[PDB]
């Protein structure tokens, strides 16, 4: 299996801050990575696909990049509605695998 | 029922040699190929080539003294330069596809030696009587 | 300790370059071409492991089809009429009767002095023609007269694209790649051996691939080199798009004896109104389909770049239009109405494609030849499955602004490799050696 | 556009079969999409279970569940479902259905929290 | 006690469908077609017992001859003149000079504008023609112009029906039935194996079979189904009937260059009187012969029924007349003078059959083609052996009054099965097993 | 490497039988022969004939019980009428070309005898068991 991990496990931030989290693969997955925003009580919203492409309905403050094993999710101008858990997953091969998630808290 | 052994270890696959060897010789078209005869040429060429390949394999087995049966010992010492490997490393762990690659460049060495082993054996029998 | 031991019937192989058999209506050329039956083919043998390497862009089965299909076509139509004598000065006017506006100037009404069966008599005959086959002098002549005497395809020869299967000859086997979403090259982990491939319909087209297979899971975009704008991109859809094409106008056909056993088929007067041929593509279906294509396409493009689809600019009908044959007639449809969009990279009932037809068809590039398809009486109704696309990149300097992509033509090899990518043929090599602890 | 909605038992006893149905509206079950089951154990990260295609079956299962797990569709109700036999305590999770397309899950349902308990 | 033991070279066989070799003048097509020599053929091996089952009505050797003879014929005459340009309006009058009354209107004298070797010049030429080849306009045209460009059979190609033998390929053998009076089907008790058949002359005819073999003892009447009036009845005579045919009129031949190396052969003026072609059949011989036929025929008919012979009514020359080729010319003779009798079922010197000839011959049904036999100079004298007949029943309601029987045509298969009924080809199957009391 | 033995004495040349026997089965044309197919016919005829000759030699060795090996004793007494010569006069002094001429007219005599020797030998084995 391709194992995904994330760092940090949690992040503290203020509104307006630019924050980033890193997703790491145990195997090279070229660019087959997707990012999600999960809020308590709900299924996650897709944010980014193929490492860097923004999904529809996602604000322009969301961006990211990466390749192979190292990928970064960047949220500029972090908003109060963005204090959510973020997950990355690989879909390079089966089983589809999700990382542990990074919880972003508000200072 | 045919190539399913191509991934089995060489040892296990030794029991399917019959399975693969037996497939080597495996109206309307009857009139079609007699017109627009280029198609007839292609079919004849295919049939002839299959025969030629078959016969060359039989000729090699003949010259080495291995005509008849699928497995024969030829008394040529294995040179552990062709492959410096243990039988437990190759018969039990490698497949024939892997093995064929492993020693592909000694094919002609071995075949020449096999021809001579047979030449000596026939000579010896004729000399005895 | 060990001596050479010879093993015969060893399950190994090498890449092959061989000729496949073909396997299977009275008049259909493929039906009569290969009578070799096929149907009871649960002959697929799963191979554990193996992990065979494939390369569809080098697949010689595609090359074989190209050569054999062209040969069959020519052989089938070689013994027909050879309408050399039709190449004369024509006296023409336009058809101006029960017509629409989009057909003005589309049809010509030409009269000429044709030979009769006796080599001393002529007859005055006429035929209607499409303007695409007729060229004005400085009076008109048939356009082919510039390079070729042409023939008349036999009315008794059918080119319905019934599927055919290919089968390997003894000593050879076909390895099928079952790796779902195999892009087309590399170490396919799951393979099986077949003697015969599945059936493939020898459909001829440009731009849009019709009636082929669909992707097992998701839309597949493949190319020899995705970063090379000189390469074509083949797109396989996982769902069909329904396209309904028609030729309105209830036509009739004349039969003119031009010589002792030589009959020419002319287009006679049209029954009812004269209207433009066209194709109907579901609007929503097309939209969804391209949406899936672009979502997949983005795998190879910069973040949030902007992707567009565009008009197939180029120099000829086989370059810029969607050519196909249905109902026996050759259509050249305008697909600019399909390839017109912007995807924004952030977005939330019938497209009608006008279409023209021709009779003097060269088929495969070439300079000369050409088959003069005879007229078809009555009207034509065709419903096809769009199963895929052939597209190219612009390859310009990048300042964001991604390619606006265009559908296009090419030779027939690209319409077959789209199916043949699953198969490779190998030569069986049963003789080999290994050390064994034995002596005679 | 597309709305997914899960239903089925909130509590299944150990050894029994769990059956969850995800109704599809706003689109067809028969389209070229991966209907996917995913579960999130309480206190845990989200885990993929398996999927099926609307136009082709051709499923994908987490291998560890293949002897217990069946995924299938019913086109007359425009729905897909998850059938898991021999459930155990470790199978407690909130199960979600989702619609997979190319590189991501475009649509999600609400989920069913399932407890495995006598 | 017993184990499988394999025996190879086992003397057994199965019915075969194979291709025979052919075996044997400079110009003769069969002489040049198969050079494989034959003569030293005491290769007949009597088989004791066996009792092989034959069925001449299903004999695939007949089918092979049909296919190969037609092919040889066409191949031999394909590379000849191709007189397409002869198909022009002709200006004709009748030949009215040194003629008899039975020839009035039989010959036409036609003039026309023929091409010359230069593509700018014409020549005025003429030829005499038989009315059967020329059709009046509303002026005349050649009759073939309705369907076909025709050729001119090469004067250097000979169709003398020299006998040929057929021989089986290795792996096959021919079983000959020696059962005297074998009707054609069933368990022939006395057979022998040959590699090669006896020689058969590929003679083409309708109604009367010429120069074939004679029955070894008594007249043989055979049919696939004697009670089916849809079937032909083949009659083999045990004695020949002498028929003397002639074409009077000492003819000459012109040679016209119609193109650069293309020569046409026209019929020139006739030397001496112009008389009708005819055949002479011995009266007494014919009478005796039919008497024998009816005595045998009665085996399948009611007691003391009355049997008659009648005129060959039908729609064409190959249906109603006795066609044959002799001296190089094609004859169509009126046999109504032969098939005219009542046998009473209680009864106790030259029949002249008028005959006409033609040059534009289609040979084997067909729609087009046709070979324009060139003229033969001088006169023709032919003497042949009538060896058999092809007849049909009326099949009407029975109120006594037996069929009045008519000779008729059919395709060539029936003129060969009359000889081929003696042979069957089988495949040798040398490998087999039986239990034996032994082990390795 | 091929016919250099054709002048050696028969005895010396017995060591090269392998050398000659092994040569018996020894793009662009690929398209050329499919056009102007008479050339294709000539090539197919040549290939087929080589095969037929090969098989007839094998069939003769088969029928005589000499299939396998290049040299076999057949137990048919040499009739010193076919050649009333000493072995020192022929094996040591004659070449195979000379020898073939010397007894060319007994080829068919010997072959018929060889077939019967084998027929008797097989019969005897089957009769024993
Ligand atoms: C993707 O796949 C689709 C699906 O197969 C395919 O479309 C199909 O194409 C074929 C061929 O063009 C269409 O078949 C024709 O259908 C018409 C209509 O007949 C209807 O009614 C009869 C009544 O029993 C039904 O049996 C029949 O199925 C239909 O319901 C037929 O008339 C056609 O036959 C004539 O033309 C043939 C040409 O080769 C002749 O061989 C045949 O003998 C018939 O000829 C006779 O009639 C002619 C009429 O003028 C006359 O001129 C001739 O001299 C002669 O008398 C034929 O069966 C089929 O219906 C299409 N399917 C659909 C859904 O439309 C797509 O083409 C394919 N796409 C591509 C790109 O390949
Ligand atoms: C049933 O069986 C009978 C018996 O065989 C058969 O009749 C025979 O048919 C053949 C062919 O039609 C007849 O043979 C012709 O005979 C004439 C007459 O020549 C006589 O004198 C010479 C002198 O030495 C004798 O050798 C000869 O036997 C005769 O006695 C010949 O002239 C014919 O040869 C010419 O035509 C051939 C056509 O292919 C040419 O190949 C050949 O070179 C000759 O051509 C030359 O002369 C032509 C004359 O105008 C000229 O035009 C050419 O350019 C060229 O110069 C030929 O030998 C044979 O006599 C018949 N037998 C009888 C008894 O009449 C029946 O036909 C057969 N029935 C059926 C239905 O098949
Ligand atoms: C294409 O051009 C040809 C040539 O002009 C058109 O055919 C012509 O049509 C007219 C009217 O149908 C024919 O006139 C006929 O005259 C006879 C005289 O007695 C009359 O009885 C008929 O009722 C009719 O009026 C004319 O003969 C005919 N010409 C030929 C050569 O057939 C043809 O209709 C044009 N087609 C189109 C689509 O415009
Ligand atoms: C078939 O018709 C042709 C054409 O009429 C006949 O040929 C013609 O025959 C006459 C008489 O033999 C030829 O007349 C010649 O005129 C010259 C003039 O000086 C004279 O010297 C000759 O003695 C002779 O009278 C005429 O030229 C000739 N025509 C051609 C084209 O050759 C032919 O005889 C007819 N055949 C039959 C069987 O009726
Ligand atoms: C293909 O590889 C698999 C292993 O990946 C081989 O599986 C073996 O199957 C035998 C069957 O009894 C087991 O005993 C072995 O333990 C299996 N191997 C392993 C590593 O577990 C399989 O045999 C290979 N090829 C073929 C053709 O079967
Ligand atoms: C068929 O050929 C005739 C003969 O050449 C053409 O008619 C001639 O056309 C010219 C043009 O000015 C006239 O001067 C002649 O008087 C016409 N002759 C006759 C007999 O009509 C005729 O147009 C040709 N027809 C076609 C349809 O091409
Ligand atoms: C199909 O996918 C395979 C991946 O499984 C691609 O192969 C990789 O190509 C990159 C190119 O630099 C190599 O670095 C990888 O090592 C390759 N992987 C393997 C397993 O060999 C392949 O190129 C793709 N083919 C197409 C036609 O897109
Ligand atoms: C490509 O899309 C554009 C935008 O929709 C099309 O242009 C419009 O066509 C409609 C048709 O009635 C007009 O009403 C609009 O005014 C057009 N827009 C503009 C800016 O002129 C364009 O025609 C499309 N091209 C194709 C080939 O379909
Ligand atoms: C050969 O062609 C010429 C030229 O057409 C034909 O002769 C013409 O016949 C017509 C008929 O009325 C006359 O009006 C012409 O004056 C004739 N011209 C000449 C130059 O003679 C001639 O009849 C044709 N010959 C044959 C045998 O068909
Ligand atoms: C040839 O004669 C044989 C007789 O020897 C016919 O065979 C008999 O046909 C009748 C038909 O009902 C059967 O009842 C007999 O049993 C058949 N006899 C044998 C020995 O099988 C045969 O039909 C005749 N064939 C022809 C062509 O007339
Ligand atoms: C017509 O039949 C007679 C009688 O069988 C044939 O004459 C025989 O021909 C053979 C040929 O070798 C001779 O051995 C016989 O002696 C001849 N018989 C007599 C009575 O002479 C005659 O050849 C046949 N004619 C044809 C054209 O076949
Ligand atoms: C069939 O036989 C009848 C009877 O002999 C033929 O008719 C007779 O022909 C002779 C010929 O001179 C006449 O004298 C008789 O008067 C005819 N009889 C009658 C009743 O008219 C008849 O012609 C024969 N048919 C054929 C085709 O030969
Ligand atoms: C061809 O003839 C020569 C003699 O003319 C042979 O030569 C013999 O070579 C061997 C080699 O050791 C010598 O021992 C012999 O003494 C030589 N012969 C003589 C007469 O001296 C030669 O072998 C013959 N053929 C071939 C193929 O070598
Ligand atoms: C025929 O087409 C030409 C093309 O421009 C047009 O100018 C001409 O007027 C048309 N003729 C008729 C009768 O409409
Ligand atoms: C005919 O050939 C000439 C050759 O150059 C070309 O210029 C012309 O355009 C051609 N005719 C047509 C209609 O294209
Ligand atoms: C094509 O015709 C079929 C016939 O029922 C229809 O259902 C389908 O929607 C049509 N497709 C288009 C694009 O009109
Ligand atoms: C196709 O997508 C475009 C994207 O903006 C949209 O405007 C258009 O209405 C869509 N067409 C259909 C048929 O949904
Ligand atoms: C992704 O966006 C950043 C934003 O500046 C840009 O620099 C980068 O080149 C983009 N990536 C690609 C591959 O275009
Ligand atoms: C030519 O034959 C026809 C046929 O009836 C006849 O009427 C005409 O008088 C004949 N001509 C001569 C010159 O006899
Ligand atoms: C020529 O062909 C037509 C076609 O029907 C036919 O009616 C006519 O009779 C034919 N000519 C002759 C001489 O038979
Ligand atoms: C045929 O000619 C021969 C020549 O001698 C003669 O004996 C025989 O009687 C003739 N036959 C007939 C029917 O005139
Ligand atoms: C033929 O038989 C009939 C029967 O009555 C007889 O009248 C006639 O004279 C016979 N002919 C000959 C030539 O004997
Ligand atoms: C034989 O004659 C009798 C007399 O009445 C008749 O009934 C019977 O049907 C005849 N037989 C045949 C087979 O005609
Ligand atoms: C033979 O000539 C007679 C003469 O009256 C005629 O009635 C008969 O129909 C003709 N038969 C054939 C086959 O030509």
């Amino acid at each position: 299996d391709i194992v995904m991990t994330q760092s940090p496990s949690s992040l503290s931030a203020s509104v307006g801050d630019t924050v980033t989290i890193t997703c790491r693969a145990s195997q090279d997955i070229t660019n087959d990575l997707a990012w999600y925003q999960q809020k308590p009580g709900k299924a996650p919203k897709a944010l980014i696909y193929y490492a860097s492409n923004l999904e529809s309905g996602v604000p322009s403050r969301f961006s990211g990049s990466g390749a192979g094993t190292d990928f970064t999710l960047t949220i500029s101008s972090l908003q109060p509605e963005d204090f959510a858990l973020y997950y990355c997953q690989q879909h390079n091969n089966y089983p589809l695998t999700f990382g542990p998630g990074t919880k972003v808290d508000i200072k | 029922g045919f190539l399913g052994a191509a991934g089995s270890t060489m040892g296990a696959a030794s029991m399917t040699l019959t399975v693969q060897a037996r497939n080597l010789l495996s109206p309307e078209c009857q009139q079609h190929l007699l017109k627009l005869t280029v198609w007839g040429i292609k079919q004849l060429q295919a049939r002839v080539l299959a025969v030629e390949r078959y016969l060359r394999d039989q000729q090699l087995l003949g010259i080495w003294g291995c005509s008849g049966k699928l497995i024969c010992c030829t008394n040529v010492p294995w040179n552990s330069s062709w492959s410096n490997r243990n039988l437990s490393e190759i018969w039990d762990n490698m497949t024939w596809l892997q093995w064929d690659k492993e020693i592909s460049n000694y094919t002609q060495i071995i075949y020449g030696l096999l021809e001579e082993s047979q030449n000596q054996q026939e000579k010896n029998e004729q000399d005895l009587l | 300790n060990l001596w050479v031991t010879v093993y015969y019937g060893v399950p190994v192989w090498k890449d092959a370059e061989t000729t496949l058999f073909c396997a299977s209506k009275k008049h259909n050329v493929w039906a009569t071409h290969c009578c070799v039956p096929t149907d009871p083919n649960p002959q697929e043998i799963h191979l554990e492991n193996v992990t065979e390497e494939f390369n569809m862009w080098k697949n010689n089965m595609v090359e074989q089809m190209h050569t054999d299909i062209i040969s069959l076509w020519d052989q089938s139509l070689k013994p027909c009429v050879k309408l050399t004598p039709l190449c004369v000065t024509l006296q023409c006017t336009n058809v101006t009767n029960n017509i629409t506006d989009d057909m003005r100037g589309e049809l010509k009404n030409c009269s000429f002095n044709m030979t009769t069966e006796l080599r001393d008599k002529k007859q005055k005959v006429y035929s209607l023609f499409y303007r695409l086959d007729v060229v004005q002098i400085n009076e008109y002549r048939l356009i082919n007269c510039n390079t070729s005497a042409i023939t008349q395809a036999c009315p008794k020869v059918s080119f319905e694209p019934i599927p055919i299967h290919y089968c390997a000859p003894a000593g050879f086997a076909i390895l099928k790649c079952k790796d779902k979403k195999f892009n087309g090259t590399g170490p396919c982990p799951s393979v099986s051996t077949v003697q015969c491939t599945h059936g493939i319909k020898p459909v001829v087209s440009t731009q849009l691939l019709l009636n082929g297979s669909l992707a097992e899971e998701e839309v597949m975009i493949r190319s020899e080199n995705i970063t090379n704008n000189a390469k074509n991109i083949l797109v396989q859809f996982n769902t069909p798009v329904q396209i309904n094409c028609t030729r309105p106008n209830n036509n009739t056909r004349k039969s003119i004896r031009i010589g002792p056993g030589q009959w020419f088929y002319a287009t006679g007067d049209i029954i009812g109104d004269i209207r433009q041929a066209h194709c109907n593509v579901s609007k929503a279906t097309w939209n969804e389909t391209l949406g899936k294509v672009v979502k997949q396409l983005r795998k190879h493009f910069g973040n949030n770049t902007i992707i567009r689809f565009a008009n197939s600019s180029g120099g000829d009908l086989e370059v810029t239009t969607h050519s196909f044959n249905c109902g026996g007639e050759f259509f050249y449809c305008n697909t600019s109405g399909l390839f017109n969009s912007t995807w924004i990279s952030n977005t939330s009932d019938s497209i009608t494609l006008p279409c023209r037809i021709k009779q003097i068809i060269n088929m495969w590039q070439r300079i000369g030849q050409a088959m003069y398809a005879p007229p078809i009486q009555g009207v034509i109704r065709c419903v096809s499955n769009i199963t895929g696309l052939i597209l190219t990149r612009d390859g310009g300097s990048t300042n964001s602004t991604t390619e606006t992509f265009r559908p296009g033509g090419g030779d027939m090899r690209d319409n077959w490799r789209s199916e043949l990518y699953k198969y490779k043929v190998v030569k069986i090599e049963p003789l080999g050696v290994a050390p064994t602890r034995c002596k005679r | 556009q597309v709305q997914l909605q899960e239903s089925g038992p909130a509590v299944v006893q150990p050894s029994e079969t769990l059956s969850l149905t995800c109704a599809v509206s706003g689109g067809s079950i028969s389209g070229g999409y991966g209907w996917t089951w995913i579960r999130q154990a309480p206190g845990k990260a989200l885990e993929w279970i398996g999927n099926i295609y609307g136009h082709s079956g051709s499923t994908n299962y987490k291998s560890s569940l293949k002897r217990r797990l069946t995924i299938s569709t019913d086109t007359s109700k425009n729905q897909f479902s998850l059938k898991l036999t021999s459930v155990t305590a470790a199978d407690t999770a909130v199960y979600y259905c989702a619609r997979w397309s190319t590189a991501d899950f475009d649509y999600w349902g609400q989920g069913v929290l399932v407890t495995v308990s006598s």
